[PDB]
RNA sequence: AGCUUUGCGCAGUGGCAGUAUCGUAGCCAAUGAGGUCUAUCCGAGGCGCGAUUAUUGCUAAUU
């Protein structure tokens, strides 16, 4: 009740505090993983003779 | 042989001018105050260069005892009280006497288990008492400085009364003693002047940000102090700044009545301020509208590009390839499932295993390589 | 994850209040055992 | 050599301001060179005025800019935390004379970096040069350093070098005054050169 | 007019003389602009000469480089604007104090001694 | 070969003339031939001023090497 | 008379990268931006906001 007319019309207003990346992020694009994942993995299936 | 000798006459040269300092603080409460400043601010140096040879002199002669202090302990006078408290004698309940109030809990027990396997011989009674006699007369020079810096202090509001209203008389007067006078604060940049009094401490299996570096009087002083501690180090550099300025103003004697100095002392509170700012309103984004309509891209070098690179490539067009009724082998414990499809097996209809497509091979960002570049 | 680390920056807070924890002594101690251990053992250390 | 001596002559006289007009004639009739330069800084900084000297010793540093004894008092001219290590970096890109080697030493030795300066002691023996006082500064700080062993064997290699030829000895006479009558017999012969240093 | 202060000011052939070789120092990266650079420079005896405004408020901020000039013997010389003092250093705020470098070998040394010789000649 | 400061006569009659320039050196000529006679050579900064005692045989050149220098016949 | 250095334009050829390029009557900044290393040393833009197919145009198809 004692808070008067010139307190109330005082209040601020709230801002956000994160910056441009932060609050609007370019999109993420997604990729395949590279072609040597595929190569490392047939060959590691590959054993020796010896 | 000569430090000992030259103590004497700086201890007597020292009362001498403690006593002229003395009767000039009586006489303010044809010999000008400026010059028994100017004296008084000339005994700090002196007395600074008095204390670090009878320290390097306590190091050599303690060395024999517990040599590996001297890293623990890097400060000058933490070291002189550190090997007074525990003298000779390393195991003799000191460290939780009065080390609590000269060192760091820390590094109190950092030097305890050091101490622990000291591998130190035990020192001879002359070496003992030429220790204590090192380090009652480095406690006697350090209690002069702090007279003489207290003196100074005191002063404060003429001989610098501009750079007094920034930091306050205390930092004024440390700085002032550190630099080794008004005219020497003037004769230096302002980067030199925010590490004044900074001191190399040592880091316990702590990180270097723990233990604020490259911080001095500046970074402590209060106005810096009382910024949150992520916007500690840009005020330091303001306030560093803003000090060099006042100091080269009053090494002038201008400015008596302190306008530059409150002058700089508005605009660091306003910079202050700014950097306190509340952020301001940002709108907020709204979704993109679904659209359906036909756009048009063009083509050309960096099309084709990308083409290359988010196409499909002959080692993955091969590996979603799956065999009907080739039921493989498991290759892959931590991720059933998991297989390499048509990727040297069996039904692939290739004799040679496909060439790794080196438009697909990972490369680093131009920001990141950017950053590798500076680390270099 | 809010309340947990609530807790731990309360815990890390308090930690560097009341300074270590563990007393000279007791890091005496262990570090002696540690020592007398490795001595024994003929252990050289790791270089760089 | 007759220059300087005189100099120093005049400032024993006690009329130091002749000795300093002839140090300002010797420069003028031999321009440009570090030996005077070193002396009339010396002079102004042995009379207490230390910012005269200091502004010489910057107009010497103007000219003969790798010389190696300007550089090495100039460093020392300088207080400890006011640029003493900032100009031992400066004048080590200037040149790599053993003059800048046992000054880097002797900063090293000062701060008590006892691996570091011996490290530096032994750079300025063994690859810069095998004359001057670098061998006496060097058995000093073993003498004040913890070495035993070593000091014994810093005073070896000092005799296994430096030989009768007196190259060694005369320029460890200017520090050490190896060309004195009484050290013409100490360790050398007088009549062999001595004469030529000063 | 300008603070008396700055009794070493240079006229406007000079001035432009002055700018023009700040200019081309910048262009040769043998430059350091602000009063801290030109006194860290002076310091460490690799600065040609000093050139500092004389709009500086106060001009006590920059009167301590002609002392550090004096001691280590290096010419100064006073220009009448900071505003293009800043522009000729390659910079669009206020610049109050600029040094010029020591660079070996650069084509620069003869205008630089040129311009010693003529700032030394008249500060009276 | 640099800006004349001081010129200045024999104050007891007109037995030569000295002059000091930012040269860092004076000269002596003879005051009706106008010809030199001895170089003051010396100091290391620009000879400000210059002035010759009431006796004659006294020479005082000051300089920016902020040292003054006496000048006696030897 | 040639030769040659620096900066600024104007073009030509060629190479590289599209997680980046711009905009700033917004703010701060050599009177010091920003500092993990080298700190009595380093020395220039930073931040916020906005634009976007991570610069923008035409052209050709389908429409």
């Amino acid at each position: 009740a004692e808070v008067t007319e010139e307190e109330w019309l005082s209040i601020p207003e709230v801002g956000d505090a994160r910056n441009k990346r932060q609050r609007n992020p370019r999109y993420e694009k997604l990729t395949p993983v590279p072609d040597s994942f595929f190569a490392k993995h047939l060959q590691t299936g590959e054993n020796h003779t010896s | 042989a000569k430090l000992w000798d030259s103590k004497m006459f700086a201890e007597i040269m020292m009362k001498i001018e403690e006593y002229i300092s003395k009767q000039a603080k009586a006489s303010e409460v044809a010999a000008p105050e400026y010059r028994v400043i100017v004296d008084a601010n000339n005994l700090t140096v002196e007395i600074e260069n008095e204390l670090n040879i009878i320290h390097k002199f306590i190091r050599d002669k303690y060395s024999k005892r517990f040599p590996e202090l001297e890293s623990l302990v890097p400060n000058a006078l933490d070291y002189i009280r550190t090997v007074k408290e525990l003298g000779n004698s390393l195991d003799k309940c000191k460290n939780n006497e009065n080390l609590q109030q000269i060192l760091t809990n820390a590094t109190i027990m950092v030097v305890s288990v050091t101490a622990s396997t000291t591998q130190g011989q035990q020192l001879s009674e002359e070496e003992l008492e030429r220790l204590e006699e090192a380090c009652d007369m480095a406690l006697e020079l350090n209690a002069s400085k702090h007279r003489i810096y207290e003196y100074v202090e005191s002063r404060m509001s003429f001989i610098a009364p501009n750079l007094s209203i920034i930091i306050g008389a205390s930092t004024a007067a440390k700085i002032m003693g550190v630099a080794g006078g008004l005219t020497n604060l003037s004769k230096m940049p302002a980067c030199n002047i925010m590490l004044l009094g900074a001191q190399r401490k040592t880091l316990s299996g702590f990180s270097s940000t723990s233990v604020l570096p490259h911080t001095g009087y500046i970074y402590h002083s209060d106005i810096v102090q009382s910024l949150p501690p992520d916007l500690r180090r840009k005020a330091a550099r303001l306030v560093a700044a803003k000090c060099t300025l006042a100091a080269r103003v009053d090494s002038f004697h201008e400015s008596t009545e302190g306008k530059v100095g409150y002058e700089l002392k508005d605009e660091i509170e306003r910079k202050f301020d700014k950097w306190q700012e509340p952020p301001p309103v940002k709108q907020v984004k709204p979704l993109p509208a679904p659209l359906d309509g036909q756009r048009k891209k063009r083509g050309g070098r960096r099309y084709r590009k990308m083409k290359e690179r988010l196409g499909l490539t002959e080692i993955r067009k091969q590996a979603n390839r799956m065999s009907f009724g080739e039921i493989e082998e498991d290759a892959y414990q931590e991720d059933l499932g998991f297989s390499l499809g048509h990727l040297g097996k069996s039904g692939s209809g290739r004799v040679r295993q496909t060439q790794v497509n080196e438009a697909t091979k990972a490369r680093i960002s131009k920001t990141l390589q950017r950053t590798l570049q500076k680390q270099s | 994850t809010r309340l947990y680390l609530k807790a731990e920056q309360e815990r890390q807070h308090n930690y560097l209040k009341d300074g270590p924890y563990i007393t000279a002594e007791e890091a005496v101690a262990v570090y002696t055992t540690t020592v007398h251990w490795l001595e024994s053992r003929r252990f050289s250390p790791i270089p760089f | 050599p007759l220059w300087l001596l005189l100099s120093r002559l005049e400032e024993k006289i006690g009329q130091l301001t002749r000795a300093r007009a002839i140090l300002e004639k010797s420069r003028l009739k031999n321009p440009k060179n570090p030996g005077l330069w070193l002396e009339s800084v010396r002079l102004e900084y042995r009379a207490g005025l230390k910012n005269i000297a200091n502004t010489l010793m910057a107009k010497a540093l103007q000219e003969c800019p790798n010389s190696g004894i300007l550089w090495s008092e100039a460093i020392f001219l300088e207080a400890r935390p006011q640029r003493r290590t900032k100009s031992v970096d400066a004048l080590k890109k200037c040149e790599h004379d053993p003059h800048v080697l046992l000054a880097v030493a002797k900063l090293f030795w000062s701060q008590r970096k006892i691996t570091k300066a011996r490290e530096w002691f032994h750079r300025t023996v063994k690859i810069d040069s095998d004359l001057g006082d670098a061998w006496a500064f060097f058995y000093k700080f073993e003498l004040q350093h913890g070495t035993e062993e070593q000091q014994e064997e810093v005073r070896k290699r000092c005799e296994s070098a430096e030989p009768r030829h007196g190259e060694l000895w005369c320029a460890v006479s200017k520090d050490i005054a190896n060309w004195q009558k009484k050290i013409g017999d100490i360790l050398r012969l007088v009549a062999g050169r001595i004469k030529n240093t000063f | 007019d300008v603070n008396p202060k700055a009794y070493p000011l240079a006229d406007a052939h000079l001035t432009k003389k002055l700018l023009d070789l700040v200019q081309q120092s910048c262009n040769y990266k043998q430059l350091r602009k602000g009063a801290n650079e030109a006194t860290k420079t002076l310091n460490r005896g690799i600065s040609e000469f000093i050139v500092m405004a004389a709009d500086a408020e106060p001009l006590e901020i920059i009167l301590h480089l002609p002392l550090l000039c004096e001691d280590k013997n290096v010419p100064y010389v006073f220009v009448r604007s900071k505003q293009a003092l800043g522009r000729a250093c390659g910079v669009s705020r206020p610049v109050i104090a600029c040094s010029v470098t020591i660079k070996e070998g650069s084509q620069l040394k003869q205008q630089i001694q040129s311009i010693q010789q003529s700032i030394e000649r008249l500060l009276v | 070969q640099n800006l004349v400061t001081g010129v200045k006569f024999e104050p007891i009659h007109g037995n030569f003339l000295l002059t000091g320039a930012y040269d860092n050196t004076a000269k002596i000529w003879t005051h009706p031939g106008w010809s030199p006679l001895k170089t003051l050579a010396g100091h290391e900064g620009k000879v400000m001023g210059l002035d010759i005692s009431s006796d004659g045989q006294l020479i005082a050149t000051c300089s920016y090497d902020r040292t003054f220098k006496l000048w006696m016949a030897e």
